[PDB]
């Protein structure tokens, strides 16, 4: 029970919208693991001076290797040192292609199981919409270009057009019904079971959100969910630097540095595993081509207009499309919302102009624009879509630089102990 | 930013490097 | 979160060295659940006066139906009102066949697996020997009619015959050397790895138990363990009952009848599951045939006597027969014991003389001694054993009847909301 | 193994038998 200083710094970077890993650290049951990092985070130039700021989320998950190699694990541990070695995935032959979860792809291109299996339950558990498709790939290699060299993406900030109730939400609930009566005791059940299946749908996909919806609880080990140790946020602002010479005088760039610190207290490390700490850099959504749902309705009724309560919580879900928010909104892309939403949030405005100026990072043609009439490849986030607004990608998006300041008490004779026989 | 332009010192804990003597 | 009275009267009877269920509660998640039972537990007449007092042992898990159901109950709870309904187990077409887990095998010959896998859980994760084969019935109908109708047999209490280390123990560790030098410093490696192999196999065969030797921890779910929520354990006395006709008089027969009270503090139920209940009752094996390890021993060696410390903590397991420890032992049944035990405990002593006295619940024959050179058959309680000394199993050889109080609060409608429609 | 003799009550908690009125 004597201290190991795992300590270290770490240089990364990224593109915007993929969740990235940036550092972790295996662990041994009975650890206390602890951990302190802090340290600058970084965007790429801009073409322009600063016009708004990003936000910066970082986690750190614990995921004990039992959910990751499965019974063979225990296995593992109990066959003790007689146990047939774990296995490894692999990795497409390339250095950069493992870079989702923080390392070089080693030399004999693949890497422990647990790094890549891990790096996907997060996802799966806590990234992606509930309904969106789970996230399912067996090996580093099976993964694209893209996704193994900075990491899956993740969904835009929510607002109306990126929050949509599911795709799949009942918008009538249909009850047979004998040629001539209803049976209104049945309509009751009917409704009933329809609650049951809404609840479910709008917020209880999940199973250990359905034992909560009891009141009851479930440890981390029945559904394999990785533990989410800490979570921080915070936005990355910095500042613009003057141009000076004959043609530069009266031009900006914006150098966005933002100082920040990541502070896990102490935990207990009750299985061997990982402690793996991710980052996700986003921009909010504007764009000079979304404008207020009620400005675009052609007929604007009472249901629309009144906000009436009455009937505000009595409508079923409104289907629209993207087209009824952005001017070149795409028709196909269609969303299912809540009545009279948009009496519940504005939205942010930027005038037409800025939607061609190169260097702001604003969605300058409706999400989705270039992706197809799919609602989720317009929900999560497309880097690229920000290619646009950077001098030069030198170093990717953003990029930073921190100081993982990490103690861990566990048993471990001295390397003294070790290397002395007798 | 102080502490990340320079990689930590690994004090704390015991002795990791022996190399068969001083070393500086 | 209101309260639901599920009090009951329980009337049961079962074997000796067999595990009976005698009350089983179904709960749900969010379920606060109390259970304070008192009641009697008796035995049948005894043909002699009394002897010696059974141990009574009573028990209340908690079992997840996620444990039993696995992925097939996620999804249930998942589906909601939409879900395929559960299988059911089948069961031999015999009332009393389903008398394991505590209930008459109903009108369609199957009951839920929850009861019958729970049980199996149970006995597999608490009352085998480590080492016995995991016990892995799928169907109650694949229960044998002593098992189905009074439980499975558990391991006679502790001792020098009935708690020998694991038939696979080692008793040499050999390590390969060059022809002429051997590694010094693989020696060393070999005797830490022997370390390891022996620590498991002493100690640490079940993967929990591994990691608590690192000073970890894992939750139940880990290795779907059903949760130990109580456990109760006391002497069943009674009185003679004096004979008093001109053929009787000064004759006794032994009743035992003993009160009792097991109680479970208010348990927080995270999931839906089962709170099963259950009893062992077991006589110390006494016997008139056992007798001390020295007195066996042919040629008594300085090892053997002198107890001389330095010896006794380096020298291997040693392998002796039943028939070293009894007079009828069987010679086929071998133990591996750990080197001057004999001199660690004292066995309990029965003149020959009661040896052919019917009445006694003593083993008038060497343990093993009608099951054959197996090891396994001989520490597992043989309830046949005892038939000799009861005047008729009217009931079984013991019985009990007592009350289950048993509150739960939990979010349930009153019966008249229920059958109320509006 | 006074109450082991005479099943319970049932008298906590609410009302579960609804028979149309007062029976005995």
């Amino acid at each position: 029970r004597e201290i190991v200083d795992l300590s270290h710094l770490a240089f990364d970077c990224g593109m915007l919208g993929r969740l990235k890993t940036v550092s972790w650290t295996p662990v041994i049951a009975g650890d206390s693991f602890e951990l302190d990092a802090v340290g600058a985070l970084r965007l790429s130039p801009l073409r322009r001076g600063l016009a708004i700021d990003s936000k910066v989320d970082f986690f750190t998950f614990y995921i004990p290797h039992r959910h990751v190699y499965g019974d063979q694990w225990i296995q593992f541990m109990r066959d003790g040192v007689n146990a047939q070695p774990l296995p490894s995935v692999t990795c497409n032959r390339y250095p950069d292609h493992a870079g989702y979860v923080g390392t070089i792809v080693p030399a004999n291109n693949r890497i422990p199981k647990f790094l890549h299996q891990s790096y996907l339950n997060i996802y799966n558990n806590y990234f992606r919409a509930p309904w969106m498709p789970e996230r399912t790939e067996a090996n580093p290699s099976n993964l694209n270009e893209d996704d193994a060299r900075y990491g899956f993406r993740c969904c835009h900030l929510k607002n109306i057009w990126s929050a949509p109730l599911p795709p799949e939400t009942k918008l009538a609930e249909e009850m047979g019904i004998e040629s001539n009566s209803i049976d209104i005791m049945g309509l009751q059940a009917a409704y009933a079971q329809l609650h049951t299946e809404q609840e479910r749908t709008y917020f209880m996909q999940r199973y250990r959100d359905v034992i909560s919806s009891f009141g009851g609880s479930t440890s981390y080990d029945a559904d394999n969910r990785p533990l989410l140790v800490m979570h921080t946020d915070f936005w990355a602002s910095g500042y613009d630097v003057d141009g000076t010479d004959q043609s530069s005088l009266g031009q900006f760039s914006g150098r966005v540095q933002q100082t920040f610190k990541h502070s896990v207290p102490r935990f207990f490390v009750p299985e061997h595993g990982v402690m793996m700490t991710l980052a996700l850099i986003r921009f909010p959504p504007i764009s000079p081509l979304e404008h207020h749902y009620l400005a675009g309705k052609s007929q604007l009724t009472y249901t629309d207009l009144a906000g009436d309560p009455a009937l505000i919580g009595n409508l079923p879900p409104r289907e629209i499309s993207y087209r009824d928010l952005f001017r070149d909104g795409r028709s196909g892309i269609k969303i299912k919302v809540a009545e009279s939403i948009w009496y519940r949030t504005h939205p942010d405005y930027v005038n037409f102009k800025y939607h061609d100026l190169h260097g702001f990072p604003f969605l300058d043609d409706a999400p989705g624009t270039s992706t197809g009439d799919n609602l989720q490849e317009a929900i999560l986030v497309r880097h690229q879509d920000y290619d646009a607004c950077f001098q030069s990608q030198q170093l990717l998006q953003w990029n930073k630089q921190a100081r993982y300041n990490v103690s861990v008490y566990r048993h471990m004779p001295t390397v003294r102990d070790s290397i002395m026989t007798s | 930013m102080k502490k990340a332009r320079r990689s930590p010192s690994r004090r704390k804990g015991a002795r990791l490097w022996y190399v068969g003597g001083s070393q500086f």
